[PDB]
RNA sequence: UGCGCAGAUACCGGGAGGAACGCCGAUGGCGAAGGCAGCCACCUGGUCCACCCGUGACGCUGAGGCGCGAAAGCGUGGGGAGCAAACCGGAUUAGAUACCCGGGUAGUCCACGCCCUAAACGAUGCGCGCUAGGUCUCUGGGUCUCCUGGGGGCCGAAGCUAACGCGUUAAGCGCGCCGCCUGGGGAGUACGGCCGCAAGGCUGAAACUCAAAGGAAUUGACGGGGGCCCGCACAAGCGGUGGAGCAUGUGGU
């Protein structure tokens, strides 16, 4: 984006929860243009999480996402020879994309056999504060506050 | 900002012993203020410099001070 | 073991390091910290973060001697010269005054090639 | 590398010693040039203005001569803080006989005597006379919006210049006098001479060789120059190739 702001795409509300965040999550699950597959994965996982735990799957999806959101990360900046790992804050938009992506990529590293099983279980773990997604978030937040000495390079 | 000569009376530019007036021409630190701030002429500043230095050797005006800020 | 409760804190700020000494009102030191005192070793010592942590280490070391009132003297220019002061203010030490006393010569001594 | 537990760095106090003068400070001043910045006093040179007083062409230039002459360097004796050729290390690097970092001798300072070079530059010899102005400034005098001298700047008339530019501070118009140039390389070399303790300076060729050497300006290219700005160029992101088997094209054989 050299000219313009490259406005954000406006997703369609979820056919089920009327909620956009859900649609985006489905989009990150979808592979090779199979959105029907991805949606059936997500919703069957909603049954899993709503049964194995007696709470609304909506609130757990939001909470699980919310606990993966990183508030700070690190970015390289080329300074006087070799570049530096430089901490700075994370755009709310970027917190969004990173948290959803991390959730999906973590769920597929799970031992569970079926997709919606992994999705449900990772959603539950991440909503409780555990699970691999929350570890990528905790590791990134460890990257900041470690290279904190470069907080003057903010840019 | 007003200038020093503007807010001042008829004073002897050569009197090195008058501290009350000379102290008006030093900065917060002991430095000599440029003509832009003193409003003196080329000749007048040339004379003030010497009389201030004479007064500094007498222990009347300082060579340098400490900045209380920042 | 002294109970001064008031004194001077000297911020020596160069480009390669920032180091803080804390003395009684007669100038005699009590405790001190620096960029190398806290973990940092190399270039990282002259950073403003290391200035913050050095200032705070020395301020906590002053607490045990009872320091509350502190007058700050500052010599030198460099990163984290300001950051050390701002750390000195929120250190819990009440900062009485701040002075810059950085020594400048009247063109007396020939500097190294680096400084011409 | 170096220094620090024999206690450094940082801080306060006392003392020693050498060198240079912050602010003022200027696009400023002075000087024949080199050059001259804390302050006081002594000795001392130049220069400018006002009065229109005195002498009555006593003037200008200037081959030789003589004096001066930044830095570095030379001799003797001091001195020696900081810096710092050479040099000792540490790094970097393909190498590093360097740029960077830790040290360090001469020297940098003083006296006295040498040396005599320089981008010693305004790359513009000195003196006089004539040729629009405007503006900034330093310093005199005046009846003190200003007028009138003497310096230092910037625009610019006429004019000059190849052009850049110069333009009452001439590179314009004139006159006097001195110094100097005559294609590039060889070469500021060789020889002789004069001078120097030395290093070296002043004077200063030839054989040979080349169709050039050069000045200013022009369009363009380029910059590990500047400003501004585009492209899936980077970045953000998603899927790949590089690995396997095979298809196919190429190199090689
Ligand atoms: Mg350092
Ligand atoms: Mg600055
Ligand atoms: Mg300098
Ligand atoms: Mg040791
Ligand atoms: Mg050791
Ligand atoms: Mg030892
Ligand atoms: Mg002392
Ligand atoms: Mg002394
Ligand atoms: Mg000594
Ligand atoms: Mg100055
Ligand atoms: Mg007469
Ligand atoms: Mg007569
Ligand atoms: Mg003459
Ligand atoms: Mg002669
Ligand atoms: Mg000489
Ligand atoms: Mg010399
Ligand atoms: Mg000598
Ligand atoms: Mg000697
Ligand atoms: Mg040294
Ligand atoms: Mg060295
Ligand atoms: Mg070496
Ligand atoms: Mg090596
Ligand atoms: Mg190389
Ligand atoms: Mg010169
Ligand atoms: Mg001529
Ligand atoms: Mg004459
Ligand atoms: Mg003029
Ligand atoms: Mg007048
Ligand atoms: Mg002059
Ligand atoms: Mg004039
Ligand atoms: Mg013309
Ligand atoms: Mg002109
Ligand atoms: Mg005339
Ligand atoms: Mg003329
Ligand atoms: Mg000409
Ligand atoms: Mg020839
Ligand atoms: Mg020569
Ligand atoms: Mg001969
Ligand atoms: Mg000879
Ligand atoms: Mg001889
Ligand atoms: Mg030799
Ligand atoms: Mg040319
Ligand atoms: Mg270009
Ligand atoms: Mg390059
Ligand atoms: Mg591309
Ligand atoms: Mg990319
Ligand atoms: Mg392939
Ligand atoms: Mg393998
Ligand atoms: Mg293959």
């Amino acid at each position: 984006a050299r000219r313009r702001r490259a406005e954000v795409r406006q997703l369609q509300p979820d056919l089920v929860y009327g909620d956009v965040l859900v649609t985006a999550f489905i989009n990150k699950i979808m592979r090779d243009g199979k959105k029907n597959l991805a949606a059936r994965i997500f919703y069957d996982a909603c049954k899993i999480i709503q049964e194995k735990t007696g709470q609304e799957p909506l609130k757990v999806f939001k909470q699980a996402v919310e606990n993966v959101k990183p508030r700070m990360e690190v970015r390289s900046r080329r300074v006087g020879g070799a570049n530096y790992q430089v901490p700075m804050e994370v755009s709310p938009r970027r917190q969004q994309s990173l948290a959803l992506r991390w959730l999906v990529q973590a769920a597929n590293q799970r031992p569970e056999r079926r997709a919606a099983v992994r999705i449900a279980h990772e959603l539950m773990d991440a909503a409780e504060g555990k699970g691999g997604a929350v570890k990528k978030k905790e590791d990134v937040e460890r990257m900041a506050e470690a290279n904190r000495a470069y907080a003057h390079y903010r840019w | 900002k007003a200038k020093v000569k503007a807010t001042l009376g008829e004073f002897d530019l050569r009197d090195y012993r008058n501290v009350e007036v000379l102290k008006r021409f030093l900065s917060e630190t002991g430095k000599i203020l440029p003509r832009r701030r003193t409003g003196l002429s080329a000749k007048e500043q040339r004379i003030l410099a010497k009389t201030i230095k004479r007064a500094r050797i007498l222990g009347l005006l300082p060579f340098t001070e400490k900045l209380v800020r920042k | 073991k002294r109970q001064v409760a008031s004194g001077r804190a000297y911020i020596h700020a160069s480009y390669n390091n920032t180091i803080v000494t804390i003395t009684d009102p007669d100038g005699n030191p009590i405790t001190w910290s620096s960029g190398g005192v806290i973990g940092y070793k190399g270039s990282r010592k002259g950073t403003p973060y290391a200035a913050q942590l050095a200032a705070l280490d020395a301020a906590k070391k002053a607490m045990a001697y009872g320091m509350q009132s502190v007058d700050v003297i500052v010599r030198g220019t460099g990163a984290g010269r300001e950051q050390a002061i701002r750390a000195l203010q929120a250190s819990g030490l009440q900062v009485k005054s701040i002075v810059d006393d950085t020594p400048v010569p009247h063109n007396g001594c020939r500097p190294k090639k680096k400084f011409r």
